[PDB]
């Protein structure tokens, strides 16, 4: 089966413009998706990272190819720069790091045998 | 698995659930089409992954906020009812179940906060918001307050804001424009100014909530309030003599609280439309067929002019209508997420005099008001490629890469430059910027090949672009 | 000032002014308008200028090329025909007279090249391109040419090179991609080959021209020619049995010439835009109205199905409109006059043999394009030269510099590399905007306490988009 | 300083500024506009690649708020342009205007004179 376009608004700009459902948080559709990735844009327009949108449209909405069966989201190379710059600021504005943005579940590196985007 | 030649029917078990089952009996015995009504946990949840493959009910039952997003992914299916049926509801709950201009659902009941006063304090209400400064101080004299309501969430304080012209998304022509908000604007300006204004003259605590509004009220220690229909139950068991009235006028102008539908769509993946559309129609949306469901449970406001009418006898249920009348229909586009935080935060920090009303109200517009990006500015593009040397018969394998592409929008130009003796200068002087890499790291991949030796294979993996200078 | 509760209708000259006039008497002696047919010099640029102000006629009559132009002004109004009428007319036809989407007049005729033979040299005429080499030294023999027609016009060699798959812009969905331009692909690659094969094997002169052409086969120096049906009247003088008939197949597909449409749209200035629709849509495009402008002078072909079976028993209308409907119709778009220069340019380049087929279609794939506000183009100002140090009396001098964005995305993509050998880790594809060509300057400086030192800078001709590595 | 180019078809150029009078004659762009468009059948058919800016030129010139004088084009344009377009002109009834004539501009854009190429 091949893969499917991006329906969402903010997260249609980015180094690609496909997407396969369901994706890394648990959504099956991305109706859903875009209904819980809204609440971010406070923290997004703030900018405690550049990179923040671009982990967060990784993660709600993946990147896929049809050469491959499984998605491609962000490493934990990118979750640990995000979180490090991002926590201080949820911390201070009465918020933690969320369950579903935890580094651990994501891969260390774009390695030869696992594959994510830095 | 999807049911042909029957009706199976899902309703939150808070919804009276026994009374429709009473007109899924009555449907059974004239048409012969058994219905099946049943009330499963998170049915919200529920009904998008089950309607996605081709499964779940015929008829869904829920607010119309959440169908917005079921009507994007093309879950529910078209509703065709007549001019003739149309006039049977009223028309502004229409406008709250269209999506793109195609109608996809029926409405049922309508939700909206109402002035909740005590009749002992007070019998007659205030219609104004300006006189209850000057009626608290009255009602201080004897141990008493004016009004206390929910000031943390902004469902409870949205209707005195919006009054004078605030909004949360403006919807012109069957559409939600979301860079369209107005909360910064002169009208949300004054009502929150006025909100404020009461709450450091000492008519109201910045940090009162849902708990301590009602506690004050049902023990008669404030003469007015503001909730649903849903705390009625709670207010009764205290046993203070109440009514249910409109909410009070802000500068002249209505106050505008959101507004639930309660809606009723068919599942996309149905067979059974006609039959479900003519239950819809013909046989709950009466007066018989309302009273049965309103009798397990109550559904307070109704869509059916007919049936309303009735029901509004109970001054009740007529406050509620006209709250929903004059109030906002509540967005059903998911960018409504957003809403809630950003007013949350930009009213606790007017409320407590951390931030200024100008400057809250400034922030909330910035954080929670939709900016698209460019797809043809020079930005990092990415894509997967199979790695193999070109000259070596053996293995490859699957890996991300990443490239600069776009066009850049600095103009590129090359004027040319005067060159004089003993000061032989370049012939042309040029700038001209390509989307280049900013940061890189470096990669390799030992390639496993057969007959013969585990050779690298080495490539630089970008992590950022930008528009540098050609000579560079 | 405009006519209102009236009509008034410009048509050229050349047309049948006075059979249309009869179609505006019936108008009048039905409805009681009435309509005044009318033919000023020059109408064409008369009804930019008039129409603008807000003056002018509320019918106008004019090949369909012009009315692009008159459309992108806002000059014309929207044509409303329903779908019932819009069946009476050819489905090419209305493919003509379409601006962005919006309908802005309706067709009436249809001009289109034609082959015409010598029935006396060549009673059945031939098929196919290939046997014309073949057709032609059996005629030399007996002191006669096969074919002969303007070489030098685009127009008239078109329809061999656009057989095989060549094309001016692609027209895909009511509009002309201009960024899409096939004169250098295979297909106008084959055609213009066999054409320069036809001239380096005496088949064919290089120099011929119109008049020769015309002037061959009216004295029966050649057995066919090439042109339209305002050449017929000619022929018909010069008392040569002949016929007119379908264009002859290229490598099997059919040739491809540029199909000119009378139409007639309606003013946006106009109040009478009803009165007007119906002229055109009752009374005019019928059996009867369009037969009353026809007896006047001659439209040829029509675009109404009706009268024009009627028209095609005369076998020369029918070969018209059957290289019509196979003909490329003509692009309405000011972008079209480049077009013309390039291929001119190409085929007596490729004629003479003074540069080859694929060279010179490549250099018009590339000098078409020569219009965006925003590209790569040669701005001119005025700098004052002076001397660096010593102070000298400066002078002013004109300059040009380049400047713009050039359209083309610019990008870096990574290298694999294995070896440890001092390689690139990526590689780059970037264009700027540079001069292309440039010539020397000089100026003498009259510098008191000193000599005449000379200022040299090169004065720029042209730019284009180059590599930024070059 | 200079005014602002009203024509449509010579605004697209080299440069945006133009001042009259002319250096055919006329006194205001609107006349100039009304004699400039009896060109299009000499543009439409494309003789000369340059032959738009060579017309806009002459009837709509370049001025700059540094100098006096007007700046046109040169001889060696016009002679390129009518060399290409006279031919063309011939066919259909028509010479090379008294208004266009080459001699009128000057050789080439040199230390003295000043012109386009
Ligand atoms: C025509 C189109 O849709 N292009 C897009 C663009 O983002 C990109 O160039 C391409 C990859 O080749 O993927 C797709
Ligand atoms: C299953 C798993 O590894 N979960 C980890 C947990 O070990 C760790 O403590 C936490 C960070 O607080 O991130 C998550
Ligand atoms: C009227 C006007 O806006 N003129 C400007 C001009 O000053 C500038 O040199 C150039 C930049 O593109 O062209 C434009
Ligand atoms: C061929 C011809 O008539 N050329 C004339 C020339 O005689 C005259 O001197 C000049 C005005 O300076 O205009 C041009």
């Amino acid at each position: 089966r091949r893969c499917d376009p991006i329906r969402i608004s903010m997260c249609q700009n980015l180094g690609y413009n496909v997407t396969k459902m369901p994706n890394l948080v648990g959504h099956e559709l991305q109706t859903d998706a875009e209904l819980q990735l809204t609440t971010f844009t406070p923290l997004i327009q703030y900018g405690c990272s550049s990179q923040l949108q671009f982990f967060l449209c990784s993660v709600y909405v993946p990147m896929c190819t049809e050469k491959i069966n499984i998605p491609i989201g962000p490493c934990g190379g990118m979750c640990l720069s995000v979180k490090r710059r991002c926590e201080p600021v949820l911390k201070e504005f009465g918020f933690a790091w969320p369950e579903s943005l935890n580094c651990s579940k994501f891969p260390p590196q774009n390695d030869h045998n696992h594959m994510c985007m830095e | 698995k999807i049911e042909e030649g029957k009706l199976v029917i899902w309703i939150n078990g808070d919804k009276g659930y026994n009374g429709l089952a009473e007109v899924g009996k009555k449907f059974e015995k004239d048409t012969g089409i058994k219905v099946t009504v049943e009330h499963p946990d998170k049915l919200e949840e529920k009904f998008p992954q089950v309607a996605a493959t081709g499964d779940g009910p015929d008829i869904i039952f829920w607010a119309h906020d959440r169908f917005g997003g079921y009507a994007q992914s093309g879950l529910l299916a078209e509703i065709t009812p007549d001019k003739a049926f149309q006039d049977k509801l009223y028309p502004f709950t229409w406008d709250a179940v269209r999506y793109n201009g195609k109608l996809i659902a029926y409405p049922i009941a309508v939700e909206a906060l109402s002035l909740i006063y005590n009749k002992d304090l007070l019998p007659n209400p205030p219609k104004t918001w300006e006189e209850i400064p000057a009626l608290d101080k009255e009602l201080k004299a004897k141990g008493k307050s004016a009004l206390m309501f929910n000031l943390q969430e902004p469902y409870f304080t949205w209707p005195l804001i919006a009054a004078d012209g605030g909004y949360a998304f403006k919807y012109e022509n069957g559409k939600y424009d979301i860079k369209d908000v107005g909360v910064d604007n002169a009208g949300a300006k004054a009502g929150l100014t006025f909100l404020v204004d009461l709450i450091k003259n000492k008519h109201m605590n910045a940090d009162t909530d849902y708990s301590i509004a009602e506690a004050a009220f049902n023990k008669g220690e404030t003469a007015m309030t503001i909730n649903g229909p849903w705390a009625w139950s709670n207010i009764d068991t205290s046993k203070v003599n109440y009514g249910v009235t409109v909410l009070p006028t802000f500068k002249g102008q209505p106050s505008k609280p959101f507004v639930g539908v309660l809606s009723a769509g068919i599942n996309a993946a149905s067979p059974n439309k006609e039959l479900a559309k003519e239950f819809l129609e013909n046989y709950l949306l009466t007066d018989e067929g309302l009273e049965a469901v309103n009798k397990d449970k109550p559904l307070g406001a109704v869509a059916l002019k007919s049936y309303e009418e009735e029901l509004a006898k109970d001054p009740r249920i007529a406050a509620t209508m006209e709250n929903a009348q004059k109030g906002e229909i509540m967005p059903n586009i998911p960018q409504m997420s957003a809403f809630w935080y950003a007013v949350r935060t930009a009213v606790i920090n007017a409320a407590s005099g951390r931030q200024t009303v100008d400057e809250a109200l400034k922030d909330a517009q910035t954080n929670a008001a939709a900016m698209d990006s460019d797809p043809r500015r020079c930005m990092r593009h990415h894509y997967v490629d199979s790695i193999s040397h070109p000259l070596y018969k053996c293995s490859s394998k699957m890996v991300l890469l990443a490239r600069c592409e776009g066009h850049c929008s600095q103009a590129s130009r090359s004027e040319p430059l005067v060159s004089f003796s003993t000061v032989l200068k370049q012939p042309f002087r040029s700038s001209c910027h390509c989307c280049r890499p900013q940061t890189s790291k470096l990669k390799a991949l030992r390639l496993r090949c057969s007959g013969g030796m585990r050779l690298t294979a080495t490539y630089r993996y970008i992590l950022s672009c930008h528009c540098e200078e050609c000579n560079s």
